[PDB]
């Protein structure tokens, strides 16, 4: 196998960049100005990492004045139906930048983390291409236990436990004293236990570990924006969850997509599977998906998986600007309709594990549940 | 949308109870805390001396004496973090000396909840409120504004705090858990510093350990509970005991015996009373088993070994006791059972005229159904076999108070006489016993008689006999008679005479004729003689008035049909009616113009089919008494109030006043004569069926006139159960299969509506949880049937993935089980849906078909983002919500076959309820004991939050219903509540609310608030908060009715009244407020 | 070794100016210089201000050069180690990113091709697999020419000689750009070397 921590760091986009710890983030109900750069369009989720290759002018002007100050700009989420009538969004804040002029052609290669979710209020547009977006920060909305309303106060005595060891009659006793007071109200223990933040990370994360060897955040709000990245959904599902308040509701509604969608298909055929939940894993620390920029600047969140079906591949192995060091790429496309599907990737050394393993673009894909027996998935 | 909250039964539930000197120093109180509500006994060997209403929860609440004060103070913190402290005062009045609320902008509320207490030296209020965080307030006798000051806690996780005993600092001692385990230490508050100072001791204790007490300054030191062990410590003094006899379960309640602290009570989870003892300085500790007691919240030993037993899950107590322990076993015994209707985890509304109300009550043994009926109760001093009592009179044998009672049969009479409560039949000379008596009396001249079929007796008192007698001048049958003190009027079916009362004489004086046979009389008079006359005719079918000698009454208003039964004139408040009830069961009740003649001002209202008699009494106004299928007591206050009577059925009725029943009553029905005192006025009555298992839903079949309940009950493994249960003794039983640490049964009981006997007991399948049930016809059926939603519920798999509905059919005494469907998932909820079958199974609607080959046809599926917790319905539409408050309309759209949504809200928070009011409203219950309501009105597609309102109380169900007869406001919803309280909510038109939001804020400036709390803080819709909303408190515009008659001035002081506009008086109020009450 | 000369500056015996791109040089180290395979040895290393005895990549050399070749050598030529040294001729294949153009640049498009010290008029002479942007989707067909902002591999001949690296094989002597009336017009990895 190969160090898992090497694609996250994006080592294909040069040595060293200047980095930023940190620090800034814009307390909740908020009104603010943040740029928005044109051409990139991706519905980006706090704590994902977006890199970022910048050509224009416009765009690197935009940037090099940003590190001075805020560091932070705002990335929109539309529909395409909106045509510009984009109504939310989330900052991402610049931990890393490089300002290359080598070739002879000014570059600016960056490395942004999302940082808060936004309103839309009013877009302005500066003349030199670039938007100033009018952005009231959203809160995440956090609720205290089921319990904590109907709560027996002699009991609160027991509601702290002793924590877990690193196994599984530990939940049925932590469901059986955390939820005791259920007999107040009018359901029962395993009901409430649907609706726990602890519980419902806990089933995540077995799902994830069979994307294997796994830690990760401990609060319910970080790890429910982490699989909401690691979920290849299709920009109308994501902005859905991203406007999801509770970090309750976004566990719960995120392993619904995990159970109801096993399959993947080509997104312009349609009826095309390309690859199963059974292949997906975690090549990159941060998921079975991660966004990737290629050299001309096009961002691709690519998703990991071991086999797929019904491909070509043209040309042949290559490793120039590989985001996987150790492998080449090959360029990938659906049989059926020929449009780019993504990339098949071929280890250079026989000592490494995965020798062949396909990354494949969410923008060419379409989740689905399989069967007519309730055939566009909705969220739950 | 703008609707009125009131509650109709106060909270039940006991939160903490406390003794000490409060009321006066002499004295010793027992203060109780109903959520709400502040309870103040005296204790004797309870006598009830005042209860108040908090604008809060109590959260805290705890006496201390500062020193050089003459009583004890009483200290409450609210769940809103109002503090106040509070004094009682000699006519009383509980008054706020001191407060503030004690709120922080930043602060996580700790997990291990609020904790208050105050040092032995009454030097410091000490509030655990936030983790990290320990409050302090001085009390200094100029901290009016109880302001105070933090101390950092470097342990985050504190499970329990107390200040110790002894020790010349105040000092506080605590158990926390970190990762290396759970501890207690010890701080020095330095009062100065305001910081903690390295305390006297510290020490890995039990995993387990949770609770703190603090013993008083023999001992001193501080007693550790834990699952398997008790330790104390005081310094470096260290006792560690681990007894067997509390290992079954967990100590969760604990106080001291006496001052000394030789003895603690301690109260189990599930129902054990545990004595503990400190061996004498401390040298041992034993724990000794007194029994079971009702589960207990809270412990306060009162003296002579009685001691209160706070409940929440079922009835308060007061407990005896003993160092005689029975051979009935341990050594505890039952003195008083005050009710508990918490949590009401489910109810429904029955029955045919005034509704009651049936709900499923309490938890593991104290699980009951409680009814509850709006009444005025009777109570029975006597109850005697007399069957074919026709008529009933008070009698005086003697010239000043009754003696005598008279009854009549057919065709015969008789007498009894009282002595104390010893009634015994006798003969009174002058008296006729062989024909029916229609009334008898004392009368005027030291005179008595008797109004007989055949004649018209007057009686002599000294030496008793027949004075004078009249009869019919052709020797006929009377029909129907009414005498008064001094006159007769008898009619002889068509025509009738004028009749009265001299010494030794009965002179006749009017001889007149009638349109028909006149059926019912009256004379009662409005000032020693009535110059009037109420008939009743039989076939005008009309009640007239006469002038007496003359008769020419007029004001002859012909209602309209079915005879005239009872007819009277008498006297509420100080207007004058005239009332007539009529065979059928009508009554109509004019107005009286004893002085012009004329009757009018005309209601009427129905009472029950059966013929309607009515009576004047005295309870120290007057009443009437109106018997028939349903007894009903009349008052009053500037309306006439009709109020039913918690008695089956009364055909007759007299006041009865004696030596041994003193202004009580005298009833007769068909087998039974009854004396009794009548409460005055109506409260609700609850009746209480044990059912020692815990009551889930319960719904109601009218046609098998019986309950389906579904319950649960605890069994430990093989399964055996603790004890018997209603699902174990059960007349018929049933199960859902053979057998081919703890575990629930789930049981469908059958339970009679009238013995509330358990007939049947279904047990449902292994794993299986019953969750929905629900009684009804479907397709078309004529059949009635119970239906049941379950889950098949495992460990190891999170989310339910199989579940049944089952139609089960209760006929003969048997329950059979007609058809079933196998269903992928859980069926949270089931609600009939226009003779179909709506079921909402995880996050699919599902609506079924019942067909003729009697099985259940899916017609459509409808999935939703929404796990579809609550369903609801009305007309076309569908309510769904779900835990986290989102809510969504569907419509059912005939000519698709389909579900279609047509509004949605999703605005996270726990909800606990949802009920719809209109098609285009609807209620929630929803975090932090609050109500909300959503409104309908493309964008037509979102749902508007058009009311907030922070209840106090968490509701557990809606439902559509009233207790008041049948019929200003508009609509009725019940809510039942885990305090065990019960609420009404209901519409209002856009101008009534807007008047009585004037009159909350005038109300606001007038009345005195307990704490000194803000009535719009307490309102005020709570988490995020927000002012109160699109809801008037009813609870706060009916204390307009307690407050002194300046008090009403100043309310109503620059309003304009709103009929036809002008400046409102304080009567424009009380009458307006009045029509409120009658809500409930 | 590698050092692409900029000047040289016929001073003392001779020197020669640069940056050094490929490795370290110690003093009197015999090398070459290419395209002529002109043995020469170092004589003086007056890097940067200071002289020193060998440096390492990166630092700004004047070198004393002693030769048969000793002014006659000029710029766009390199140093190279005499084991393995550098590659060159006239013609190779490279891939191009099309950046700023009014219309169609195509085959026999003449341009000036900036490649490290060097400056050589070229020609690009057939190009050859057109490639997208959004994939490294190589091209079906040949493609009769490129437009701006568009990315193809081509074959190009230098009108007279070059020294080449391969991108990949070296990166700084095998970046470079074509550049035509003084804007920049393309920028190009070398890939090939033909023949
Ligand atoms: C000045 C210049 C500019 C660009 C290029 N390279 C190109 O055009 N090169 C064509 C090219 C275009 C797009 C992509 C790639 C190559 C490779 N790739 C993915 C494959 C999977 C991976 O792991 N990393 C990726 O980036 C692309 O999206 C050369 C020069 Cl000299
Ligand atoms: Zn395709």
């Amino acid at each position: 196998n190969f160090d898992t921590s090497l694609p996250t760091s994006h080592t294909y986009l040069g040595a060293d960049m200047e980095e930023f710890h940190g620090r800034t983030l814009h307390d909740d109900d908020s009104c603010q100005v943040i740029p928005v750069l044109p051409q990139v369009m991706m519905i980006l989720i706090p704590g994902q990492t977006l890199p970022l290759q910048l050509f224009h002018p416009q765009e690197v002007s935009m940037v090099r004045n940003l590190i001075q100050k805020d560091r932070t700009f705002a990335v929109l989420a539309y529909s395409n139906v909106q045509e510009r009538e984009a109504q939310f969004g989330t900052t991402a804040e610049i931990y890393a930048y490089r300002e290359e002029q080598d070739f002879g052609i000014e570059i600016v290669k960056v490395k942004a983390i999302g940082r808060q979710r936004f309103k839309v209020l009013e877009l302005r547009t500066q003349s030199d291409g670039i938007q100033q977006a009018k952005v009231q920060i959203l809160p995440e909305c956090v609720l205290p236990s089921t319990m904590s309303a109907v709560q027996l106060e002699s009991l609160n005595k027991c509601q702290i436990f002793p924590s877990k060891p690193v196994s599984y009659k530990w939940w049925q006793k932590y469901q059986k004293r955390k939820f005791h007071c259920a007999n107040l109200t009018s359901w029962p223990r395993w009901l409430y236990s649907l609706y726990d933040a602890e519980t419902l990370m806990d089933r995540i994360k077995k799902q994830l570990r069979e994307w294997d060897e796994n830690s990760l955040p401990s609060n319910p709000i970080d790890f429910s924006y982490r699989v909401a990245a690691c979920l290849p959904i299709d920009d109308v599902l994501r902005i859905q969850l991203l406007k999801i308040g509770s970090a309750i509701q976004r566990l719960r509604c995120e392993l619904d997509i995990m159970n109801k969608c096993t399959s993947l298909c080509c997104k312009q055929c349609q009826e095309t599977e390309i690859t199963t939940k059974n292949e997906i894993f975690s090549l990159s620390l941060c998921g079975p998906m991660a966004a990737y920029v290629n050299p001309h600047g096009y961002v691709h969140e690519t998703l990991t998986v071991y086999k797929a079906c019904n491909l070509n591949l043209i040309g042949r192995p290559s490793t120039e600007h590989s985001w996987f060091p150790g492998y080449a790429w090959t360029v990938a496309q659906c049989k059926i309709c020929a449009s780019h599907i993504g990339w098949k990737f071929t280890a250079t050394k026989k000592d490494m594990s995965p020798q062949k393993f396909w990354g494949l673009t969410r923008s060419a894909l379409l989740p689905t549940i399989p069967d007519t027996e309730d055939e566009v998935i909705l969220c739950l | 949308s703008y609707n009125y909250v009131v509650t109709a039964q106060k909270p039940t539930a006991v939160n903490g109870c406390v003794t000490g000197h409060f009321t006066s120093a002499e004295d010793l109180n027992l203060l109780i805390a109903k959520n709400t509500r502040l309870e103040i006994y005296v204790v004797t060997a309870l006598r009830p001396v005042k209860e108040v209403g908090m604008y809060g929860k109590i959260a805290v609440m705890e006496l201390f004496r500062p020193k050089g004060e003459s009583k004890d103070l009483l200290f409450i913190l609210t769940a809103k973090y109002n503090a106040c402290i509070l004094e009682y005062k000699q006519s009383i009045d509980i008054i706020t000396r001191a407060h503030g609320n004690v709120q922080d902008r930043i602060g996580r509320p700790s997990e291990t909840g609020i904790i208050g207490i105050i040092d032995p030296e009454c030097r410091m209020i000490g509030l655990r409120l936030y983790d990290g965080l320990f409050k302090v307030i001085p009390l200094d006798r100029d901290n009016k504004e109880l302001k105070a000051f933090n101390i950092r806690l470097e342990e985050l996780h504190v499970i329990d705090v107390k200040f110790l005993y002894g020790c010349q600092a105040p000092t506080i001692c605590f158990v926390y858990q970190d990762p290396q385990g759970r501890h207690v230490k010890t701080y020095e508050v330095s009062l100065r510093e305001k910081e903690f100072n390295k305390g006297p001791w510290k020490q890995n204790v039990e995993a387990e350990a949770s609770m703190v007490i603090a013993v008083p300054e023999p001992f001193g030191g501080a007693i550790i509970i834990g699952q398997e062990s008790i330790t104390y410590h005081n310094g470096d003094k260290y006792l560690a005991i681990a007894p067997p006899i509390i290992k079954q379960s967990t100590i969760v309640c604990h106080n001291r015996v006496d001052p000394n602290g030789s003895r603690y009570l301690l109260g189990d989870m599930e129902g054990r009373l545990f004595m503990l003892l400190l061996e004498k300085t401390l040298k041992d500790l034993r724990v000794e088993l007194l029994g079971e007691t009702s589960i207990a919240e809270c412990l306060t030993y009162l003296d002579n070994g009685v001691v209160f037993v706070g409940s929440r899950l079922g009835d308060s107590q007061l407990v005896k006791l003993n160092v005689d322990s029975n051979e009935q076993g341990s050594y505890v015994v039952a003195m008083e059972t005050f009710t508990n209707l918490g949590p009401i985890v489910d109810m429904c509304v029955v029955d045919q005229g005034q509704g009651q109300l049936v709900t499923c009550s309490g938890a593991f043994k104290e699980g009951s159904l409680r009814i509850i009926r709006n009444g005025i109760g009777i109570h029975e001093h006597a109850s005697i076999d007399l069957p074919g009592i026709k008529g009933l009179w008070p009698l005086r044998s003697d010239p000043e108070t009754d003696d005598t009672l008279v009854l009549s049969f057919v065709g015969q009479t008789r007498v009894l006489m009282l002595n104390g409560e010893e009634v015994e039949e006798t003969e009174l000379m002058g008296f006729v016993d062989d024909q029916q008596t229609f009334f008898c009396g004392n009368v005027a001249h030291q005179q008595l008689i008797q109004i007989t079929s055949a004649s018209v007796r007057l009686v002599s008192q000294e030496p008793k006999a027949l004075v004078s007698e009249w009869k019919e001048p052709q020797a006929k049958n009377i029909s129907v008679a009414s005498c008064n003190s001094s006159q007769v009027v008898v009619a002889v079916g068509r025509a009738l005479y004028y009749l009265q009362i001299h010494p030794q004489e009965l002179r006749q004086i009017s001889h007149t004729e009638m349109e028909h046979e006149v059926a019912c009389l009256d004379i009662t008079p409005l000032n020693g003689l009535s110059p009037l006359c109420a008939i009743g005719l039989w076939t005008d079918i009309s009640a007239r008035i006469l002038k007496l000698p003359s008769f020419e009454l007029l004001h002859k208003e012909m209602l309209g049909g079915i005879i005239p039964r009872s007819i009277l004139m008498t006297t509420f408040e100080s207007s004058h009616y005239l009332l007539c009830a009529l065979g059928d069961g009508a009554l109509f009740y004019f107005g009286l113009n004893i002085e012009t003649g004329l009757l009018s001002d005309r209601k009427k209202v129905t009472l029950g089919t059966q013929p309607t008699v009515l009576r004047t009494f005295r309870s120290s106004t007057t009443n009437v008494f109106a018997c028939s299928d349903r007894p009903t007591v009349i008052y009053s206050n500037h309306k006439l109030v009709f109020s039913n009577v918690n008695l089956k059925e009364v055909n007759y009725m007299c006041p009865l006043n004696s030596d041994g029943y003193p202004d009580s009553l005298a009833l007769a029905n068909n087998s039974t004569l009854t004396i009794g005192t009548i409460d005055e006025i109506q409260k609700l009555h609850i009746r209480t069926v044990p059912l020692y298992e815990s009551p889930r839903k319960i719904c109601y079949q009218e046609v098998s006139q019986c309950f389906g309940v579904l319950s649960s009950r605890i069994e430990v493994q093989d399964t055996t159960a603790l004890r018997p249960s209603a699902s174990t003794q059960a007349l018929s039983s049933s199960v859902s299969s053979s057998k081919l640490e703890e575990v629930e049964v789930h049981n469908l009981l059958i339970i009679d509506q009238h013995t509330f006997e358990v007939l049947h007991a279904h047990q449902f399948l292994q794993n299986e949880y019953a969750l929905s049930l629900v009684s009804c016809k479907l397709g078309k059926d004529p059949n009635t049937y119970f239906i049941v939603g379950t889950a098949m519920v495992y460990p190891e798999e999170a989310e339910p993935k199989q579940g049944r509905i089952v139609v089960f059919q209760y006929s003969d005494g048997k329950l059979q089980t007609v058809a079933e469907k196998e269903v992928k998932g859980a069926v949270y909820s089931m609600v009939e849906f226009n003779g179909k079958l709506l079921a909402s199974i995880n996050s699919t609607v599902r609506l079924y078909e019942w067909t003729t080959e009697k099985e259940l046809r899916t017609e459509c599926n409808h999935y939703n983002n929404i796990m579809a917790l609550y369903l609801k319905t009305k007309g076309d539409f569908i309510l769904v919500g779900d835990l986290m408050r989102s809510v969504l309309l569907l419509a059912y759209k005939p000519m698709e076959g389909n579900f279609e949504e047509i509004a949605r809200d999703f605005n996270p928070n726990w909800m606990s309820a949802v009920e719809i009011l209109d098609d285009d409203n609807f209620l929630g219950a929803e975090n932090a004991f609050n109500l909300f309501v959503c409104q309908k009105d493309e964008e037509r597609q979102h749902l508007q939050e058009v009311g907030l309102f922070h209840l106090g109380e968490f509701v557990n169900v809606f439902c559509h219903g009233s207790l008041v007869m049948q019929n200003p406001t508009q609509g009725s919803v019940l809510f039942g509540t885990v305090n065990g309280m019960i609420g009404l909510v209901t519409s209002l038109s856009e101008s009534w609310y807007n008047l009585l939001l004037d009159m909350q804020n005038r109300l606001n400036k007038v009345i005195k608030s307990v704490g000194k709390i803000e009535h719009s803080f307490w309102r005020s819709f709570h988490t995020k908060t927000e002012p109160a909303t699109g809801f008037i408190d009813g609870d706060l515009i009916e204390s307009f009715l307690d407050i002194s008659r300046p008090k009403m001035q100043e309310v109503v002081a620059n309003l304009q009244y709103d009929d036809g506009k002008r400046e409102a008086t304080a009567d424009d109020l009380i009458k307006v407020v009045e029509e409120l009450t009658r809500i409930h | 070794i590698r050092l692409p000369i900029v000047d040289k500056y016929k001073d003392m015996g001779t020197v020669v100016l640069g940056k050094l791109e490929s490795g370290s040089i110690c003093k009197g180290q015999q090398l070459v210089m290419m395209p002529n395979k002109h043995n020469v040895e170092v004589l003086g290393i007056l890097s940067d201000d200071v002289e020193t005895d060998t440096v390492a990549p990166g630092e700004n050399l004047k070198i004393r050069l002693k030769g048969i070749e000793e002014e006659e050598i000029l710029p766009g030529f390199i140093l190279c180690d005499p084991n393995n040294l550098c590659h060159s001729g006239r013609t190779f294949d490279a891939q191009i990113v099309i950046i700023e153009h009014k219309s169609i640049i195509c085959p026999g498009y003449n341009a000036v091709l900036h490649i490290h010290t060097c400056i050589e008029e070229v020609e690009i002479t057939a190009l050859i697999c057109l490639v997208d942007k959004k994939s490294g989707e190589k091209s079906k067909t040949r493609p009769r020419f490129v437009k701006q902002d568009q990315v193809c591999i081509a074959r190009l001949r230098t009108a007279g000689t070059i020294c080449l690296e391969t991108f990949k094989d070296f990166p700084q002597m095998g970046r470079f750009t074509l550049r035509d009336e003084g804007k920049t017009i393309a920028i190009g990895k070398v890939l090939k070397l033909v023949p």
